[PDB]
């Protein structure tokens, strides 16, 4: 019954959201954590005008530092500072206008209980009086070929404003001084901080001690808990060390570990089977697998007798092709030319089914939809709305001519057949030419 | 927060990750939950099975297979969420705002902050799982659409009592490829086997064919006095084995295609049953034979046409597929698509040809057979055949053409 | 390579042929014709005959010998007795000049000891 | 001090911390840069020019380890995939950072793949592994 304290006291943990006295920094991005702190003191408390770009790919815990500033400094500053947030993704240009605006208001509201329009703000700002605090991520999105208006306002506002004003952007690419304009690059402060990288094994290993550690006695086994996470992040033959290492080594962006660990916590019944789980460490091997099941080879492995010998023999056409196109017509003569290769090494007997060219549409059509085969030139899922209604305009002919006639591509080419198809299948010996 | 967990076979991997993800308390479930896999593969079966043995979480339900683009898809999440609202929690004093009013996903943002700080004198914060079925099968689709709900939550205030947790559905693996960065929570769908294809269409599609009113009237017709409920049992189930094994290398392993295979040749296959047809499924498989070696999913001399007619499509035929090289020579590529041609090639060719001149009716005929499409141009709207642009190919296979040559007794097979 | 197998032995003047003629023989085939400088899909030739890969594999291994060297119950050991331990144990046997230039690195860092060409000592 | 930082780039620090198989795939689409000349590669290039590049060192007895990790990650219950572990990952990560040029095409093999960072700085963060 009490294991389930712990067990929640562990999910809990993992997921970030804890208490600002419990809340947890880790090692490597401490530097970067200050220097983002300190300007955010600076403009709060002592009210400087600051503007600042975080870089690093995407789960790179770069907004985590920011709400976690946040959350501390509502503690002893919750009257002076106003938060505003705004995301590429969901906030078109016009929309922003209308976020801010909303969005200042929802402030002002619990507080008290574009030529003019950022003048009225401040002008407001003044006759209430506080530090306005702006938000952004994915800049690069605000800072296309399309008008960087908004940003070009708020790096001016920043030592002209009556107001305390500061602005943090976030964003993933790394040309972001080339993305900004001439006239709003001049206009940024260019403090670009960049976010620290996981670079040791050793970096890793103390994030996942102080991620999983239990810093209080909630549960009467968390000096267990404390104590097992160490042996096993101690002894380098640890099944979970393996399987750090390998994270490591392959990709170096934590929350996909934490993600991966999340439901072997979950999933955990006892305090015994937590042990044991986390010390077999088998699970994670099981959700890895799952991982890759709607794989090429996952796919592979499920397909028919029938399916798996005309995937062969449109593989086969492809691969005499001077540029791999293939059509359904060529895939049947394929087809029949094999079975009747196949009889013909089976001697007459003195005194296998050619399936119907019908009934191998059917085929066909499993094989189109389980990504197999693709258009001559399918472009697939357009990128923009704006690309999608052009598409949607447009008729191809790939979509008119005869379901015979249609003109193919192949995504698996006979040499990974080969490779992945079992020699005990009678069709195997067709997987060379 | 603990959740009970349905035991659903050949799922039970997804159950268990389904059982985590999703927990009462808003502090231990993500922002973004995505399950894929294709069609035919449980997915909407699973959640809604989980989903019904736990009601105390708050679903909500969307399918964008119905609502055709986004605007639908945004406008039915505001709808459905106040509506659920109401139905859950009706004694706080609420205002309602227009669903028709979510243009955007600003709007939508609002509307649902407006709501919920409607409801801030909840007690608990409390969990509300936005579900949405298929969102690739969406049919005005486009990349950048995901993300917009990927990272919606984040411009809600924290301070909310009421937290939105997505739940997605996917289809294609080349759509989930490009959000793998985001370390997304992702349950992941396979095909199933044949071993398991089978058990589950007879486990579910079992009882409902075995007290069909066909067999309603052929047991009586047959007087069966011993018959009990588990001899109906094992006679509905051989028949799933038997069209699993005929036709498993034609449909696959889809479940929909057997069902529907299932349902046509259930009362011919019911039809051959007999007094002694039933305690030999053998025998009843030596007589149902024709069903078993035809798909028969087809809808149903062939081609009826005019002498004209016929002589104009075998030219256009050898216009399509002949180089245009022997033009010059022979009167005086199968499997690629068929070349284009002109007007002017097709009437030499069919005045060569007929065993005729420029009478209205070789047009006529010519026209019949484009607007029966027998024959195709270069073209989808406003159709100006008369305009020098437009060229002709042909729209009909080989099969037909040896056929009509036969009927009009003309000799193709030795033009090439 | 059967021929050139029983033309090195009688270079050698022995009476048999043996796997070091037939060794040298298809090495010296497989230098004839160039086989590792050309490319196995498109037959060309690669004109540049320390890759990422050579140096993951002897951080691996030095990271190994610290733990062979501090795991084994013995202060000290041979380098002949630590290929018997893990290079002759598993897998056809490697050349022993990288175990040799993997432990040098580790003595230059300062991480093992080499008091003689005999004689492997754990860290000081 | 400010104008070291405003000068010094990024990027090729970054680069030298990249995990391995993102070095890798640097790795061979370089190689695969010189041994044809050009400036994109199709995936359907790469993913079997790492091959192989693993199989041409092969012989080390740490290949098959590595090639465990690449290709099975490490698991006996998976078998052979016809992508590295996190091809996808690291795929989009060096898009996502600008380093990388993605042309869009449903197929995943005639896919082309171009660098958009200088090839000298590349080289560079290369040798410094
Ligand atoms: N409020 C929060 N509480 C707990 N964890 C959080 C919170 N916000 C973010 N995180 C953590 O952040 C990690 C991902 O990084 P983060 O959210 O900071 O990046 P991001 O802002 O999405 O990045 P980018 O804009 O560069 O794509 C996740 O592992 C998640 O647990
Ligand atoms: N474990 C199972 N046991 C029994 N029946 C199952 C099982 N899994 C799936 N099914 C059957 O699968 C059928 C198809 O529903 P399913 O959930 O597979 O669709 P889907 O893959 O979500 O479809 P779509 O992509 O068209 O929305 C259901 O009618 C259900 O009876």
């Amino acid at each position: 019954p009490g294991f389930g304290s712990l067990q929640r006291r562990l999910l809990q943990q993992l997921y970030g959201t804890l208490p600002t006295d419990e809340k947890i920094i880790f090692t490597y991005l401490q530097d970067c954590q200050q220097e983002i702190d300190r300007i955010i003191k600076q403009s709060i408390i002592q009210k400087e005008s600051h503007s600042v770009i975080l870089v690093g790919p995407r789960q790179s815990y770069k907004t985590y530092l920011l709400d976690y500033e946040l959350s501390l400094l509502q503690q002893s500053y919750k009257e002076q500072f106003i938060t505003i947030r705004l995301n590429g993704f969901i906030h078109s240009e016009q929309t922003a206008i209308n976020g801010i605006a909303t969005q200042l208001e929802q402030q002002l509201q619990k507080i008290h209980g574009l030529t003019e329009v950022f003048e009225k703000i401040l002008l407001l700002l003044d006759s209430t009086t506080i530090t306005v605090v702006f938000i952004f991520d994915e800049i690069d999105t605000f800072a296309g070929p399309v008008r960087q208006t908004l940003l070009y306002n708020l790096f001016d506002m920043v030592e002209h404003s009556r107001v305390p004003v500061c602005i943090f952007g976030c964003t993933t690419k790394l040309n972001i001084l080339e993305y900004l304009e001439k006239r709003v690059k001049s206009r940024f402060s260019q403090r670009v901080i960049y976010m620290p990288q996981i670079q040791n094994l050793d970096d890793m290993v103390d994030a996942v001690r102080n991620l999983l550690t239990v810093r209080s006695e909630i549960s009467p086994w968390v000096s267990q808990w404390n104590e097992t996470l160490e042996k096993e992040l101690s002894d380098p033959r640890s099944n979970l060390n393996r399987h750090i290492r390998m994270n490591f080594e392959t990709f170096r962006s934590l929350p996909t570990l934490k993600n991966s660990i999340i439901p072997l916590v979950a999933t955990s019944k006892n305090f015994g089977s937590l042990c044991t789980a986390i010390k077999s460490c088998s699970f994670l091997d099981i959700y890895n697998k799952n991982q890759l099941s709607n794989n090429l080879t996952g796919r592979l492995q499920s397909l028919s007798d029938l399916e798996l010998a005309i995937l062969i023999s449109a593989a086969r056409v492809a691969l005499r092709a001077k540029d791999g196109s293939f059509n359904f017509n060529l895939a049947y003569a394929e087809y029949e030319k094999m079975i009747k290769a196949i009889n013909s090494r089976i001697p007459t007997v003195a005194p296998i089914k050619l399936w119907l060219k019908k009934d191998v549409k059917n085929v066909w059509e499993n094989l189109v939809q389980l990504d197999f085969f693709t258009e001559k030139s399918a472009v697939g899922l357009r990128d923009n709305a704006t690309a999608a209604f052009y598409a949607s305009n447009y008729q191809f002919q790939g979509t008119m001519i005869p379901f015979d006639l249609r003109s193919y591509q192949m995504q698996i080419i006979l040499q990974e057949l080969r490779r992945i198809i079992p020699k005990s299948n009678m069709y195997y010996s067709w997987t060379q030419l | 927060m603990n959740v009970t967990t349905p035991e659903v076979a050949f799922r039970e991997y997804q159950t268990n990750c389904l059982a985590s993800y999703i927990s009462a308390d808003p502090d231990i479930t993500p922002s973004n939950l995505i399950l894929q896999g294709y069609s035919g593969t449980g997915k909407t079966y699973t959640l809604k099975k989980y989903f019904n043995a736990n009601p105390n979480l708050h679903a909500v339900w969307l399918e964008p297979v119905e609502l055709v683009s986004w605007k639908p898809l945004l406008q039915a999440i505001a709808r459905t969420v106040q509506y659920k609202l109401k139905t859950l929690y009706p004694n706080i004093p609420t205002t309602d705002y227009d669903p028709l009013q979510v243009e955007e996903p600003f709007l939508l943002v609002k509307t649902l902050h407006n709501i919920f700080v409607q409801y801030e004198s909840l007690q608990e914060k409390t969990c509300l799982f936005l579900i949405l079925d298929g969102f690739d099968s969406l049919q005005d689709l486009d990349a950048a659409l995901f993300n917009k709900y990927i990272k919606l939550n984040e411009l809600l205030p924290k301070d909310s009592k009421i937290n939105i947790k997505f739940i997605y559905t996917m289809l294609e693996t080349s759509f989930l490829q490009r959000y793998s960065t985001h370390c997304i929570p992702t349950v992941m769908f396979p095909r199933y086997n044949v071993d398991e294809v089978s058990t589950i269409l007879v486990m579910s599609r079992c009882g409902e064919l075995m007290e069909d009113s066909c067999l309603r009237k052929r047991i009586i017709e047959e007087q069966i006095t011993d018959c009990t409920d588990d001899q109906f049992q094992n006679v509905a189930a051989n028949f799933i084995h038997l069209i699993v094994q005929a036709f498993h290398s034609y449909t696959g392993n889809d479940i929909f295609a057997l069902n529907d295979l299932i349902d046509f040749k259930w009362p011919k296959y019911v039809s051959r049953i007999t007094k002694e047809n039933i305690f030999e499924p053998l025998a009843l498989y030596k007589s149902a034979i024709k069903l078993f070696l035809s798909t028969d999913d087809n809808l149903s001399q062939t081609y009826d046409l005019s002498i004209i007619s016929k002589y104009l499509l075998i030219a256009s035929y050898i216009c399509s597929y002949l180089e245009p090289r022997y033009d010059a020579s022979i009167f005086s590529p199968r499997y690629l698509q068929p070349s284009l041609f002109a007007i002017e090639r097709l009437l030499a060719i069919f005045q060569a040809i007929f065993p005729m001149k420029a009478n209205i009716e070789v047009f006529q005929n010519l026209s019949e057979l484009h607007t029966l499409k027998l024959i195709a141009t270069t073209m989808n709207k406003n159709i100006d055949y008369l305009s020098p642009k437009v060229r002709w190919k042909v729209n009909v296979p080989w099969e037909i053409i040896k056929e009509i040559s036969e009927s009009v007794h003309f000799n193709i097979s030795d033009y090439f | 390579m059967i021929r050139l197998a029983e033309a090195h032995a009688k270079m050698k003047l022995k009476n048999v042929v043996e796997l070091e003629d037939v060794q040298e023989a298809v090495r010296l085939i497989r230098s004839a014709i160039k086989d590792y400088a050309t490319d196995p899909k498109t037959g060309k030739i690669d004109m540049n005959l320390k890759s990422v890969i050579q140096r993951k594999l002897q951080e691996d291994l030095s990271r190994e010998i610290m733990n062979v060297l501090k795991d084994q119950a013995s202060d000290s050991m041979s380098f002949n007795e630590l290929i018997k331990q893990i290079n002759e144990h598993s897998q056809d046997r490697v050349e022993s000049s990288d175990i040799q230039e993997a432990l040098s690195r580790l003595q230059q860092e300062d991480k093992v000891i080499v008091l003689g060409e005999g004689v492997r000592r754990s860290v000081r | 001090k400010a104008l070291n930082e405003t000068l010094n780039s990024h990027v090729i620090t970054f680069m030298t911390r990249l995990s391995f198989t993102a070095k890798l795939f640097i790795y061979a689409l370089l190689n695969l840069m010189k041994k044809n000349g050009s400036q994109e590669q199709e995936l359907g290039d790469i993913v079997d020019e790492i091959k192989l590049l693993i199989e041409v060192n092969g012989s080390n007895k740490f290949v098959m380890e590595i090639a465990k990790t690449l290709f099975q990650q490490g698991s006996d219950n998976i078998s052979e995939q016809l992508r590295i572990i996190s091809w996808d990952f690291v795929l989009n990560q060096l898009l996502d950072a600008g380093i990388l040029f993605k042309q869009t095409m449903k197929n995943d093999r005639i896919c082309c793949v171009k660098l958009n960072i200088s090839v000298e700085e590349a080289k560079r963060a290369m040798n410094e592994d």
